[PDB]
C-alpha cells in the first residue's frame, strides 16, 4: 500500500517516509534504465549525475509528502521516459548518501513522459 | 619536498632479492620525505643504493636489516620522528646485516631509542655520541652493541669532536619550534621543523579550522586555517587523502568510521553503531551452492549489517551434513547475526535452537525487502519452531512478499501485530496458522504489556511493543518521561523521552531542560559561559589573531574573562 | 483447547433443496477454517479452504461463508451424489483439529425392493455348512423387514443382515440377509422362503426354492 | 498427478507397533511435508504428526513419545511408525499433503490403511457362487469366514461395475468376517455373458477368481 502518483509531480503515500529516499530515473528507448536524481526525506541532501548537474532543482514540499523536479533549461539529450522511485534506508546506511542503481529502489511509479 | 608512502613489511622478504630491491627502489626513488616507516631489507651486494641519498625525513621508524650491500648512503637524513616503532620502542634499528652507514646529517630523533646488534662489518658508528641525537627520555631503552671480525676499519679525522664520526673524511664527523639545528634564531631558520610546518614557518599546531569567538560565545571557522598532512600543514588535502575527525589528512577512512562529503572536501564521520557491511546471502557468490547457514560459513557473516540475498536456517545446520563435510552448528554462534539490520532477499527459518525463546539474533533486524522470495512467494517464513515470541522488535518494514508463520506450538503474540503496517507492496498477505492458541496465551499472562499501544507486540516485555501507549524511553515503552522526577532528567520530543544535557542541574518540582543542547536548561550544574552551561571554563582555547583566550571562575560559578596579560589563565 | 461443534449430526434433505452445514468454533479464529467431503469408503475430499476460497474441481454449487466463530458450508441445490460425511477443520491453534462431522442423507420417492434368493452352493455344502441369501435390491426408504420361513416356520436368531450405503446415482438402498444352517438341519427340509415387507409393497413379497 | 500411495500390514498385536510407507509421486519431499492423520470410528479425525521438508518432525502430544516419522527424499517415500499399540488405536491411518507450503488444507490423501488391533490370527476366505435363478437377474459371490478386514471385490477384473453391490462385512459368531457381493444383469445375458468375481484378501495373500454360472 505504498503509492507514487506521478503527474514535475510525484505524490508519495502509504508509509511514514522517515529515513526513506526518493529520486527519478530515465528509461532509454533503445537501452537500459538510468539514474537522474535523488533526495533523502529525513535531511535535505541531494544527488544528481553530471549530465543534468545544476540544470535541475528537484526538492521536497510541505507536509508528507510530494517530490518535484524543476527541469529548467531542458536539453534535447534527455530524450527518454521519466520514472519515480522510493526506498527505505537502514540506520547503518550513511545519513548523507543516496543509492543510484534501480535495484536499490523497491517501489516505482507508472512512468510519465513529457516532450518539449 | 618529494613524498613517498613508506613501508611496514618488517623482516619479510618479497620474493627474489632482485624483485625485493626493484620494489624498494620503486618506493623510495627520488623520495625526500617518508610518511610511513623506512624499511631497507635483503639488499644484495654491489646494488646501486645511491638513490637513498635524497631522503631528508622519516615519519615512522627506520629498519635496516639482512643487508650485505657495502654502503647505505643515507647522507642527508636529518630527522627520524618515530611516530611508530619497529619493535618494543625503537625508532632506529640496525640488525643482522653492511660496511658503511654514513648518516652524517642525522641530528635529531624526536621519539624512540636506537638498536645496533649483529653488524660484524660495521665501521665508525660505534663512535657516535647518541646523547646529541636521542631525547633523554628514550635513553633508558637504548641497545647499542657494535662488534666485528676484529673490527678493522678507517679512523675518524682529527677534525671530529671526541673522535665521533660515521665514516672517513672531515665531512663525516635553535631550541624553540625546531629540531634539526638552525642557521640563526627564528621560525624560518630550520632545516627541519619540530611540531609542524607551513610555508617555512615552524609551529606548535596548524592553524585550527575553527576558533572560539568570545564576541558571540559561538564557534566560528578561521579562514586562515589549514589541515595537517603528516608533519606539514596544507590549505587542502592532496589527491585521494581524506580529512580525519581532528584536522589531519589521511589515506582512506578509519575502521570504526566512514567517509562523507561536506561541500567538496571528503571527510571522515564516525559510524552510528557498527559500520555498514554488505555481505552475500545464501545461494549467491561466496555461497552459490550452500543450503543454509552452517558451522562452516557462519563466520563469514561477522560484522555484517546488510545482506544482499536471502538467509536460510534449516534443520541440516544443526544436524550437520556428512556429504558436504560440515559439522553440526553450534547454536551460540548464531549471535553473529546480531549485527544484521537489512535483508534484501527473504528470511527463512525452518530450524532454531530449542532452548532459545525467540529470534534473539534478529533483535536488530529493521527491514526485509523480499526482492527474492522462497518459492517466489515468501519474504519471511517461520515454521515449526519451539520459540515463544518472535522478538523482531526493530523490524519496521516487509516491503514485498508474503509472511508465513506456522507450526510453532509455543508461539504467542504474532496475531497481535498489524502486518499491513509493515507491508509496502499491495497484495502482501500473512498466514498465521497452527501456533499457540490465544486463550491459552491469556491463561499464562502471555499478553501484550499494558504500556504497549493496541498495535501489538513482538513479545511480553515493554521493549517489545510496536508503538507505545504513552511515550518511549529509548527502545522501551514507559508511562511518562522523567519530567520533574527521575534520575536521568528529560524532555519530550515526538512522544519520545530525550535526555537533558548532562551539564544541567536538576530541579525541585520543575522541569530542568527544554532541548538537547547546553543552551536549553534553566540552571547550570557546573560553570556557565554565556548561554552555554559548560562543565569547565574555557582556559587555553585559541581565538582570532592567534591568541590563547583564557577565562576564570567566580563565586557564582560564572565564567569571567581574564586580563589580556595572562597567557596561562588567571 | 478449541472445540469445533458441527450441527446437525444428521441432515436429511430432498434434492433441489438448499443445504447449510454449521461449524461453530469455541474461539474466534478469523477465517482459518477448511471444509471436507468424505464419501463412503473414500478418503476425505477438500471442498473449501479458508472459509470461502473455492478448490478447483469442486462443483460450483458448493460454497462457504462466515468468520470469527460461526462458519457455514452451503449447497445451491443438493444432488443425489452429494451424499457424504462433511467435516470442518481449524487451522488457528496447534494442532489442527476436525469436527465430528455432519452426515448428509437424501430423500427420494418411495421405491420397492427387488427380491432375489440364493441357495447354498454345492461347494459350501461339501465343506460342511450352508448359507442361504436373500437380496433386496435398490429400495427406499431403509426401513424393511425380512422373514426366513423354512417349511412355513418362522426362523429367528440364525440370520444376519447388512445394508449398503445410499446410492450415488438413484440414492436407493440394498440389503443382504443371510440364513446359516447346519448341513444337517438344511437337508432335513424342503422349502426355503424369504418374506419381505416394505412401504412400497401393498402385499408382502416372498421368494423361495425347494432343495 | 499428485499421488500418495500407502503400503503396510494393518493387523497389529497389542503392545506391538504399526508401520506404513507413504510412497509419493507428483512432488518432491524436498518442498512439501507429509502429514499423518487417522480416523477412529468413534474419536473422529485425528492429526498425528508431520515430517517437514527439512526432515524435522512434529508430533501431536498424545504421540510424541511413541511416534516416529522418517523419510527418504531420493526413494520418494515416507515411513510412519507408531509403537506399542492398543485397542483404541484401531482406525484407518492416512498420509496427506497440503495444497500449499507449510499449510494444513489437505488436498491430497493416501488411500488409507485399515489398522486392526487384535491378538486374533489372520484367516483367508472361502468364495461361493450365488448362482442366478431362472426367472433382470441377480447373481453374486459369498466371501465367507475371513479375518481381518478388508477384502476387495471386483467383477470381471473391473470390466463390470454398473449394477454391483458389495455389502459391508458382517462379524460372525466365530469372530470371523463374512461379506457378500452381488450384481444385477439383464437376464438375457446369463448363459451368454460370463461373470467372474475377483476377491483379494491381502492379509492372507489370497487372490481368488470364481465364475458364477
Ligand atoms: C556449508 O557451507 C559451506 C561453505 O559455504 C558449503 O561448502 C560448499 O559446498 C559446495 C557443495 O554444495 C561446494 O561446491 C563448495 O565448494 C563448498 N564451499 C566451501 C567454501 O567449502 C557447504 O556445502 C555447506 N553445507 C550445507 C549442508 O549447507
Ligand atoms: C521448548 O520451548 C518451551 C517453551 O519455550 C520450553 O518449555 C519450557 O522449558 C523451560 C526450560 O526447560 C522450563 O523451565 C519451562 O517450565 C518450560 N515451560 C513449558 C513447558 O511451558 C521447552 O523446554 C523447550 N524445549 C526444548 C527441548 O528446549
Ligand atoms: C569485525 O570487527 C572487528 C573490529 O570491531 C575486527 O577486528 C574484525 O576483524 C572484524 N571481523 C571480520 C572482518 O571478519
Ligand atoms: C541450551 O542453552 C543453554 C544456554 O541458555 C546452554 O547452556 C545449553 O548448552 C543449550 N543446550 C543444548 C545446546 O543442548
Ligand atoms: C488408549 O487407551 C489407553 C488405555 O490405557 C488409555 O490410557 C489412553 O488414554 C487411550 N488413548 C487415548 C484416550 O487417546
Amino acid at each position: 500500500q505504498v503509492q507514487l502518483q506521478e503527474s514535475l509531480s510525484c505524490a508519495a503515500s502509504g508509509r511514514t517516509f522517515s529515513s526513506y529516499a526518493m529520486g527519478w530515473f530515465r528509461q532509454a528507448p533503445g537501452k537500459q534504465r538510468e539514474f537522474v536524481a535523488a533526495i533523502r526525506w529525513s535531511g535535505g541532501y541531494t544527488y544528481y549525475t553530471d549530465s543534468v548537474k545544476g540544470r535541475f532543482t528537484i526538492s521536497r514540499d510541505n507536509a508528507k509528502t510530494t517530490v518535484y523536479l524543476q527541469m529548467n533549461s531542458l536539453k534535447p539529450e534527455d530524450t527518454a521516459v521519466y520514472y519515480c522511485a522510493a526506498t527505505y534506508l537502514s540506520s547503518d546506511y550513511s545519513r548523507y548518501a543516496l543509492p543510484q542503481r534501480p535495484l536499490d529502489y523497491d517501489y516505482w511509479g507508472q512512468g510519465t513522459q513529457v516532450t518539449v | 619536498k618529494k613524498v613517498c608512502q613508506g613501508t611496514s613489511n618488517k623482516l619479510t622478504q618479497l620474493g627474489t632479492f632482485e624483485d625485493h630491491f626493484l620494489s624498494l627502489q620503486r618506493m623510495f626513488n627520488n623520495c625526500e620525505v617518508v610518511l610511513g616507516n623506512l624499511e631497507i631489507t635483503y639488499v644484495q651486494r654491489n646494488y646501486d643504493l645511491s638513490f637513498l641519498k635524497t631522503i631528508q625525513e622519516v615519519a615512522g621508524y627506520v629498519l635496516i636489516a639482512l643487508n650485505t650491500v657495502e654502503r647505505i648512503p643515507l647522507e642527508n637524513l636529518q630527522i627520524i620522528r618515530g611516530n611508530m616503532y619497529y619493535e618494543n620502542s625503537y625508532a632506529l634499528a640496525v640488525l643482522s646485516n653492511l660496511k658503511e652507514l654514513p648518516m652524517r646529517n642525522l641530528q635529531e630523533i624526536l621519539h624512540g631509542a636506537v638498536r645496533f646488534s649483529n653488524n660484524p662489518a660495521l665501521c665508525n658508528v660505534e663512535s657516535i655520541q647518541w646523547r646529541d641525537i636521542v631525547s633523554s627520555d628514550f635513553l633508558s631503552n637504548m641497545s647499542m652493541d657494535f662488534q666485528n671480525h676484529l673490527g678493522s676499519c678507517q679512523k675518524c679525522d682529527p677534525s671530529c669532536p671526541n673522535g665521533s664520526c660515521w665514516g672517513a673524511g672531515e665531512e663525516n664527523c635553535c631550541h624553540n619550534q625546531c629540531a634539526a639545528g638552525c642557521t640563526g634564531p627564528r621560525e624560518s631558520d630550520c632545516l627541519v621543523c619540530r611540531k609542524f610546518r607551513d610555508e617555512a614557518t615552524c609551529k606548535d599546531t596548524c592553524p585550527p579550522l575553527m576558533l572560539y569567538n568570545p564576541t558571540t560565545y559561538q564557534m566560528d571557522v578561521n579562514p586562515e586555517g589549514k589541515y595537517s598532512f603528516g608533519a606539514t600543514c596544507v590549505k587542502k588535502c592532496p589527491r585521494n587523502y581524506v580529512v580525519t575527525d581532528h584536522g589531519s589528512c589521511v589515506r582512506a577512512c578509519g575502521a570504526d568510521s566512514y567517509e562523507m562529503e561536506e561541500d567538496g572536501v571528503r571527510k571522515c564521520k564516525k559510524c552510528e553503531g557498527p559500520c555498514r557491511k554488505v555481505c552475500n546471502g545464501i545461494g549467491i557468490g561466496e555461497f552459490k551452492d550452500s543450503l543454509s547457514i552452517n558451522a562452516t560459513n557462519i563466520k563469514h557473516f561477522k560484522n555484517c549489517t546488510s545482506i544482499s540475498g536471502d538467509l536460510h536456517i534449516l534443520p541440516v545446520a544443526f544436524r550437520g551434513d556428512s556429504f558436504t563435510h560440515t559439522p553440526p552448528l553450534d547454536p551460540q554462534e548464531l549471535d553473529i547475526l546480531k549485527t544484521v539490520k537489512e535483508i534484501t532477499g527473504f528470511l527463512l527459518i525452518q530450524a532454531w535452537p530449542e532452548n532459545r525463546t525467540d529470534l534473539h539474533a534478529f533483535e536488530n533486524l529493521e527491514i526485509i525487502r523480499g526482492r527474492t522470495k522462497q518459492h517466489g512467494q515468501f519474504s519471511l517464513a517461520v515454521v515449526s519452531l519451539n520459540i515463544t515470541s518472535l522478538g523482531l522488535r526493530s523490524l519496521k518494514e516487509i516491503s514485498d512478499g508474503d509472511v508465513i508463520i506456522s507450526g510453532n506450538k509455543n508461539l504467542c503474540y504474532a496475531n497481535t501485530i498489524n502486518w499491513k503496517k509493515l507491508f509496502g507492496t499491495s497484495g502482501q498477505k500473512t498466514k498465521i496458522i497452527s501456533n499457540r492458541g490465544e486463550n491459552s496465551c491469556k491463561a499464562t499472562g502471555q499478553v501484550c504489556h499494558a504500556l504497549c499501544s493496541p498495535e501489538g507486540c513482538w513479545g511480553p516485555e515493554p521493549r517489545d511493543c510496536v508503538s507505545c501507549r504513552n511515550v518511549s524511553r529509548g527502545r522501551e515503552c514507559v508511562d511518562k518521561c522523567n519530567l520533574l522526577e527521575g534520575e536521568p532528567r528529560e524532555f519530550v520530543e515526538n512522544s519520545e523521552c530525550i535526555q537533558c544535557h548532562p551539564e544541567c542541574l536538576p530541579q525541585a518540582m520543575n522541569i530542568t531542560c527544554t532541548g538537547r543542547g547546553p543552551d536549553n536548561c534553566i540552571q547550570c550544574a557546573h560553570y556557565i559561559d554565556g548561554p552555554h552551561c559548560v562543565k569547565t571554563c574555557p582556559a587555553g582555547v585559541m581565538g582570532e589573531n592567534n591568541t590563547l583566550v583564557w577565562k576564570y571562575a567566580d563565586a557564582g560559578h560564572v565564567c569571567h574573562l581574564c586580563h589580556p596579560n595572562c597567557t596561562y589563565g588567571c | 483447547d478449541i472445540l469445533l461443534t458441527q450441527s446437525p449430526v444428521i441432515l436429511s434433505v430432498s434434492p433441489g433443496e438448499r443445504v447449510s452445514f454449521s461449524c461453530r468454533a469455541s474461539q474466534s479464529i478469523g477465517t482459518n477454517i477448511h471444509w471436507y467431503q468424505q464419501r463412503t469408503n473414500g478418503s476425505p475430499r477438500l471442498l473449501i479452504k479458508y472459509a470461502s476460497e473455492s478448490i478447483s474441481g469442486i462443483p460450483s454449487r458448493f460454497s462457504g461463508s462466515g468468520s470469527g466463530t460461526d462458519f457455514t458450508l452451503s449447497i445451491n441445490s443438493v444432488e443425489s451424489e452429494d451424499i457424504a460425511d462433511y467435516y470442518c477443520q481449524q487451522n488457528n491453534n496447534w494442532p489442527t483439529t476436525f469436527g465430528a462431522g455432519t452426515k448428509l442423507e437424501l430423500k427420494r420417492t418411495v421405491a420397492a425392493p427387488s427380491v432375489f434368493i440364493f441357495p447354498p452352493s454345492d461347494e459350501q455344502l461339501k465343506s460342511g455348512t450352508a448359507s442361504v441369501v436373500c437380496l433386496l435390491n435398490n429400495f427406499y426408504p431403509r426401513e424393511a423387514k425380512v422373514q426366513w420361513k423354512v417349511d412355513n416356520a418362522l426362523q429367528s436368531g440364525n440370520s444376519q443382515e447388512s445394508v449398503t450405503e445410499q446410492d450415488s446415482k438413484d440414492s436407493t438402498y440394498s440389503l443382504s440377509s443371510t440364513l446359516t444352517l447346519s448341513k444337517a438341519d438344511y437337508e432335513k427340509h424342503k422349502v426355503y422362503a424369504c418374506e419381505v415387507t416394505h412401504q412400497g409393497l401393498s402385499s408382502p413379497v416372498t421368494k423361495s426354492f425347494n432343495r | 498427478q499428485v499421488q500418495l500411495k500407502q503400503s503396510g500390514p494393518g493387523l497389529v498385536q497389542p503392545s506391538q507397533s504399526l508401520s506404513i510407507t507413504c510412497t509419493v509421486s507428483g512432488f518432491s519431499l524436498t518442498n512439501y511435508g507429509v502429514h499423518w492423520v487417522r480416523q477412529s470410528p468413534g474419536k473422529g479425525l485425528e492429526w498425528l504428526g508431520v515430517i517437514w521438508s527439512g526432515g524435522n518432525t512434529d508430533y501431536n502430544t498424545p504421540f510424541t513419545s511413541r511416534l516416529s516419522i522418517n523419510k527418504d527424499n531420493s526413494k520418494s517415500q515416507v515411513f510412519f511408525k507408531m509403537n506399542s499399540l492398543q485397542s483404541n488405536d484401531t482406525a484407518i491411518y492416512y498420509c496427506a499433503r497440503a495444497l500449499t507450503y507449510y499449510d494444513y488444507e489437505f488436498a491430497y490423501w493416501g488411500q488409507g490403511t485399515l489398522v486392526t488391533v487384535s491378538a486374533a490370527s489372520t484367516k483367508g476366505p472361502s468364495v461361493f457362487p450365488l448362482a442366478p435363478s431362472s426367472k433382470t437377474a441377480a447373481l453374486g459371490c459369498l466371501v465367507k469366514d475371513y479375518f481381518p478386514e478388508p477384502v476387495t471385490v471386483s467383477w470381471n477384473s473391473g470390466a463390470l461395475t454398473s449394477g454391483v453391490h458389495t455389502f459391508p462385512a458382517v462379524l460372525q459368531s466365530s469372530g470371523l468376517y463374512s461379506l457378500s457381493s452381488v450384481v444385477t444383469v439383464p437376464s438375457s445375458s446369463l448363459g451368454t455373458q460370463t461373470y467372474i468375481c475377483n476377491v483379494n484378501h491381502k492379509p492372507s495373500n489370497t487372490k481368488v477368481d470364481k465364475r458364477v454360472e
